[PDB]
């Protein structure tokens, strides 16, 4: 019952910013990673970004570089995805995939996801 | 009668020959000599490549220095030999690889020099991290320092830069770099070069792992840790210095699954 | 009565136990079975049967009849791939839906050798030479024939015998691979590149299709039975 | 042929000596331990040895059950806001300290694994309400299998998964699991990474953990109260006890000196001091 | 009328004077008259998949041309 | 059904029981083990391996690399101890952290003979004669060579053979000693005194180090398995 | 705090069995222990407690004695414990002759220490009739089930 | 197919006409087909620690000088 | 007679080849 | 659950006096001893003093002789450590080690301890 | 070697077959045919140059 629940909406104009959050529970054995994934309207699910357990050491996807910011608050047991400069390519669904990981690919817990739409 | 001694040893592998006049016999790790994979324990179906003379020869790693300040030194196998002739070439060309080694550590001095160096062989020598925030966080680039290898430290200093971590091993000497008291390091096959007696350490190591053959790129079988049990002392001097040289020879090496070459991101 | 002592576990119900129990209809006259053709004894038996692979899973080609067709052409020779495929029979969208994968989806671990078979479906007059290659993992997945040719492969010539088979020899670190996407138990890469090119004379369809099949080999096995995800019951 | 319960070698009576043989002198440079017995250095009488090593055999050293984890679940009232608590625990011996350190005495091992389940329940809210004896399903979800998202979703059908329905009050639950390792030995320490960071790839794509093999090594257990909502809240704690049977091991390693920190070999600061104060010339 | 069957030893205990070695067996005795009641034996046969792999009338010889 | 009577203990779970129970994965294909070098069968085997003793546990030397070094010198001959040590392998801070002690920390009782080995680590030119002595308990722990020399001991000469071994012969009232500090099961005293003195010629380090090792003997054993204190999990 | 007991294993706490054992100077016997548990409520209230479990952990001399009812010690990785479920038949375990001597000693005319002359009286003093303070160890018993609103 | 094994008698009861004396044995019969299910035999072998004590190439002779 | 718990057929060592035999070529039209 | 809990503080000037107490519970099988131990800032744990079961027969450590007083009140199931003439050598932690004993060394129960500081 | 008894050391004498860059660092030389010599009681060391040549006879 590691409950991963996304939030943040998705209905901004082209160029703005949104704050994608994710409430985590159950037993997230800290050590490993915590991340974000997008499926897109009509493409394959793609990796967005991954942040380390509690460590603020992270990476970003080539496509999203610098325009997306993924952090965390292990006190609040949450992870955040600030997204500046939203665009017509960023229009998609976003998922908080934060469990196990060890890298940027392995998982045992996903969320229900939320849709984002950058209109214009 | 003829004068055969334990101190006098001549080892030969391929086109290389190691001699010595002040040895302390030799160590066969866990009594098993390195060997080729037997059909009974075989795993990959393809014909394995056994480089033999091409890879089974002594390779000298750059020489390190020993001073009164030195805490320790460490390497990883096969890692350490990642760029040694054909052995490396073959290593990078295959998905799987199993190899044993004949590790010979060289460090001579005068009958007026004093100290002891414990060359330890640890299969699966896992070392500890440098962060009090992130466990198992050392990056590959720091996990495999090649032929130059690494060192041990006298104090554990946490990494505080959480903006960009240093992601390396901080292997505390007394903790053998893995949270255990050094004094127990003898459970691993070993020899202690004690200046007054010998001048070299030879540790033949067989392939040891959980699998018959394994990805060398990803995983290191053995670990060679050298820490000064007795600090270096010479005459009435304040700054003595003597060098240590490691020559390792892969043995009974076999590789399977030939494909394109892997260019790893080492930096 | 015989003195006894009850041990840990008693009264518990294991869904995987194998105990004897009382019968509801004592002396029930069971009707004898008959020789019904085609009897199966093991799941693997089905795994060794070739099954067509839905390679091209594009949003416009997925879930249709077009997914199984990999279209080749008479365009000049290049070194760019026709089709790429990762060896993870139970986790790669493409393989995961073939017989093999499905059976594989009921187990935690798989091992053995696999064999891919490619069927050319062009006009008699169409010739060519393709290269299908399996590169073991641990390096850069090939993107040019140059690299792929360095691994395990078969150079196929299109002719009277229409089908070609390339075997993927079981080469893995572990004795058994995970039935899920995992680095530690990765499988490598299957690739197909034009060896020469496709040549067709005049008045001939310049593009045609190739069909792919996959099947386990006599040496293949599966272990640790598990529940599949390829089906569910919402409420 | 020398069994565990064998009497140890006897003590031979040896007298005075004055010869060119030197049991007393050695050289621990050779790595080798000098193998002596009392008689070698001092005069001894004859002694019929009675003691045996019986208990110190590898099998016997692990012959105890050990608490690996404490899984908590509950059954709340139907009207409630929060969902019925159902736990999911990643099966690993490294959550607790004791058993782990014992297993860390070596580099590799093989053992058929016995698990025991001790369940214990109680009420929480101040009320005199009633709950009928509760049942509990313990479903083993092997890697890749569908992990339950709800306490009452399809996953609990367990058509292929091995489950155990425990009725409260009866003897603790127990199941046998063989050596299920993907390797030819279980690996306590793995000096390596799952991925290889290639040069034609981004650092992120090639990065992984240090000391990890497969994130999902054995799977997860899922435990839930089978009985439906009850007007009075009842919480439950399932304690798992593992006893490694038919055990073999390889290559000894120094025992852990400082407290564990994470699943790795890593050590936290403030715990780097194990040996106490003692003066060199004080008995 | 006990049924003694052998087991396929997996993890060998450090014994060959009780376990590990000298072939490990197990006893089974049915308790009911009905065949249905028995425990599942698990000592089943395997077979040739050719009845599915090669459903052809003329034998398949891998070394030669399929269509001759 | 066969008449039975349930006896005391039924339904109870002993963490040290040894019963049969049902299997979760019937017919699981176990992967065969391989000849992995260095196999262990008994804990004692590890106990017989020599392990370096952290003798000097001063507040400034404890928990460091300096703890294993016992520094000798060329100072004139005295009768005062170099190092004292009480035979309580599992309870004396010094021994309690060596392999022996650790294994010993998992048992309630130990018995057998022990052997200490001392390694000189000075320059070749440094000579000397030391005296290592084990005095059985029941009297005044020696503080001068005069007394220590009255017990069990070995007079060691420093030379070409750099290592010396003194065996502590199993002499005890009880057949097994407690693995904790106890008078009734006391062990005695291990002492090291300068036999002559350390002599070094000119231009030679006037002080050097000696390293100590300890190991059980073929006759040693341990019983009554117990939980250790050398580790804990706070919350 | 939740009451969890620790008892030093000895036959001399009660009278009957002791006197019987005192008919001789020494003995050897494999020891059988039985555990009869009995519970009840205390406070005037109609509250409820679900059938309770009880762990009986044998802590041999020197092993870590539990300080809390929920601390690490109850993991019992090496200690022999018995989880008793209330209502079932009394608990029972077998313990062999575990003596350090070649016979158990009912009476020991002597002291553990020897008062030396080069030592202070305090340093050399001990009890009369005692061997080892900790002869067999302690048992530790605790309710396994967590806090319940009714005592 | 019962397994009868002998026990190492410790505390001898005052008998040699039932207990104490004439070798005490115990019966064991496996109840499952899986090897995993069996009870731990405990009749395990011991071995030479030399593989750890003397990991040297040339045999160690205690009576002579180590380094010759 | 080939039971469930039987070891699978072994992998035979085979070397280089240059012959008129074609394991590689088939025809999945035959259904086989 | 033989709860040994020390009290008495430790922040006196050089020369004063403090009263170190210890609440005892569980089952202290009277017969044996009850004592005090100090660890010191940077030294080995050392024995302070031991008093007999219920008997007011005791001893003191050479170092502390007469300057420390250890008694008991078995009615209140407590032991007391009055300390007059505190000094710079007495600055340390103190522990109520009162169980088993039989002498002045054996134990199965200690306390959490308290620190004393004789400043000047 | 012709130093004082007290002088110790370890040298490396190496024969590298032709067809490449003549070594200038031990790193390269160590990749060919060589003998690692330890200076001690036996004062003389010998490294053999094994006949490895394209032709049966060299000019
Ligand atoms: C009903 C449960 C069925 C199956 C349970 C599977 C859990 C297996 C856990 C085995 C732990 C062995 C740990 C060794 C680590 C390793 O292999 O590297
Ligand atoms: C689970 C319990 C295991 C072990 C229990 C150990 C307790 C042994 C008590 C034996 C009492 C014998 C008394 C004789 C006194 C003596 O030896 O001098």
């Amino acid at each position: 019952q590691v409950q991963l629940q996304e939030s943040g909406g998705g209905s901004a104009q082209t160029g703005g910013s949104l704050r994608l959050s994710c409430a985590a529970s159950g037993f997230t054995f800290s050590h490993g990673y915590m991340a974000w994934f997008r499926q897109a309207p009509e493409k394959e699910r793609e990796w967005v970004a991954c942040v380390r357990t509690s460590g603020v050491s992270a990476y970003y996807a080539d496509s999203v570089l610098g325009r997306f910011t993924i952090s965390q608050d292990n006190a609040k047991s949450t992870l955040y995805l600030q997204m500046n400069n939203l665009k017509p390519e960023d229009t998609a669904m976003y998922y908080c995939a934060a469990t196990s990981i060890s890298c940027s690919s392995g998982y045992m817990f996903w969320g229900q996801g939320t849709q984002v739409t950058v209109s214009s | 009668a003829c004068g055969y001694s334990d101190r006098v040893l001549q080892l030969t592998l391929g086109n290389s020959t190691i001699t010595t006049q002040e040895a302390a016999n030799s160590v066969v790790a866990y009594g098993r000599w390195p060997e080729y994979l037997r059909d009974s324990e075989a795993n990959p179906v393809d014909q394995p490549t056994e480089p033999d003379v091409a890879a089974c020869r002594f390779y000298t790693l750059d020489t390190v220095s020993w001073t009164k300040e030195s805490r320790g030194w460490w390497w990883k196998l096969p890692d350490a030999l990642r760029d040694m002739g054909l052995f490396g070439q073959n290593m990078y060309y295959h998905y799987l690889g199993r190899s044993g080694y004949t590790v010979h550590v060289q460090c001579n001095a005068s009958k007026f020099h004093q100290g002891a160096l414990g060359v330890f062989a640890v299969p699966e020598m896992c070392l500890a991290g440098d962060s009090n925030t992130t466990t198992m966080h050392t990056s590959y680039q720091n996990a495999n320092p090649g032929e130059k290898g690494g060192t041990f430290t006298g104090t554990f200093t946490p990494d505080n830069n959480q903006t960009s971590p240093a992601r390396r091993f901080c292997p505390v000497d007394y903790l053998l770099g893995n949270g255990t008291l050094l004094g127990n390091a003898f459970v691993f096959p070993h020899q202690i070069i004690n200046l007054r007696t010998n001048n070299c350490a030879t540790l033949v190591l067989p392939y040891v792992n959980s699998l018959s053959i394994d990805s060398m790129v990803k995983h290191n079988n053995w670990g060679i840790a050298i820490l000064p049990l007795a600090p270096l002392n010479f005459a009435s001097e304040s700054s003595p210095e003597i060098p240590i040289t490691l020559t390792i020879a892969p043995m009974c090496c076999e590789f399977n699954g030939l494909r394109n070459i892997t260019l790893p991101r080492l930096q | 009565g015989l003195p006894v002592m009850n041990t840990p576990g008693s009264n518990q119900y294991l869904t995987a136990d194998n105990f004897q129990s009382p019968c509801a209809l004592p002396e029930f006259d069971v009707t004898p079975p008959i020789d019904i053709p085609g009897e199966v004894k093991n799941m693997m038996e089905l795994a060794e049967i070739d099954t067509m692979i839905p390679f091209d899973l594009s949003a416009t080609k997925k879930n249709t009849m077009e997914m199984y067709r990999v279209r080749l052409s008479d365009k000049p020779h290049t070194d760019d791939p026709i089709l790429c495929l990762s060896l993870s029979p139970a986790s790669d969208p493409r393989l995961s839906h073939t017989m093999l994968g499905e059976i594989l989806n009921y187990y935690t671990h798989w091992a053995g050798s696999l064999k891919f078979t490619f069927l050319f479906c062009g006009s008699m007059m169409a010739t060519g030479k393709l290269l299908v290659s399996y590169a073991p993992p641990g390096a850069d997945p090939p993107k040019k024939r140059k690299e792929a040719m360095l691994g395990t492969h078969v150079i196929w010539d299109i002719g009277l015998q229409s089908s070609c088979t390339m075997v993927v020899p079981w080469i893995s670190n572990t004795t058994y691979r995970q039935t899920i996407d995992d680095s530690f138990t990765e499988g490598g890469y299957i690739s197909v590149f034009y060896q020469t090119r496709i040549v067709v004379p005049l008045s001939t369809p310049r593009e045609m299709d190739i069909l792919g099949f996959v099947s386990a080999c006599n040496d293949f096995s599966v272990r640790l039975l598990r529940d599949t995800t390829h089906i569910e019951q919402k409420a | 042929a020398a069994t565990s319960r064998d009497a140890l070698p006897n003590t031979e009576a040896s007298g005075p000596t004055h010869s060119k043989e030197i049991p007393a002198l050695t050289a621990v440079e050779t790595g080798a331990t000098n193998p002596l017995v009392p008689s070698d250095t001092v005069q001894t009488r004859h002694v019929v040895q009675h003691r045996s090593r019986s208990e110190s055999s590898i099998e016997s050293f692990f012959a105890r059950g050990a608490c690996v984890t404490i899984m908590t679940v509950d059954n709340p009232a139907s009207t409630t806001n929060k969902d019925k608590l159902f736990a999911v625990w990643k099966i690993t011996y490294k959550d607790t300290v004791q058993l782990r350190r014992k297993l860390e005495f070596f580099t590799y091992s093989r053992f058929d694994m016995e698990l025991t389940f001790v369940v214990t329940a109680n009420f929480t809210e101040t009320n005199n309400g009633h709950a009928l004896n509760q049942v509990y399903q313990i479903m083993y979800v092997p890697p890749g299998a569908p992990v339950p998202e709800k306490w009452d979703d399809y996953t609990w059908q367990t058509s292929s998964n091995p489950s155990i329905f425990y009725t409260y009050g009866t003897a603790p639950a127990r199941i046998s699991v063989p050596y299920v390792g993907i390797s030819n030995a279980y690996s306590h320490f793995y000096d390596g990474f799952s991925k290889v960071p290639l040069k034609d790839q981004s650092a992120a794509l090639g990065d992984s953990l240090y000391g990890a093999a497969s994130l999902n090594d054995f799977g997860i257990l899922a435990v839930r109260v089978v009985n439906d909502h009850n007007p009075t809240k009842v919480t439950s704690k399932i304690r798992v006890y593992l006893k490694p049977k038919h055990i073999r091991v390889w290559c000894p390693r120094p025992p852990r000196a400082v407290a564990y920190y994470g699943p790795g070999v890593d050590y936290k600061d403030g715990t780097l001091t194990p040996l106490s104060t003692k003066d060199l010339t004080t008995y | 009328g006990a049924q003694v069957s052998s087991q396929k030893v997996g993890a060998h205990e450090n014994s060959n004077r009780a376990y590990g070695g000298s072939t490990i067996n197990y006893t089974t005795i049915n308790y009911y008259r009905d065949s249905a009641s028995n425990a599942a034996s698990k000592q089943d046969f395997s077979q040739d998949p050719s009845k599915f792999t090669e459903p052809i009338k003329d034998v398949l010889i891998k070394t030669a041309p399929m269509l001759n």
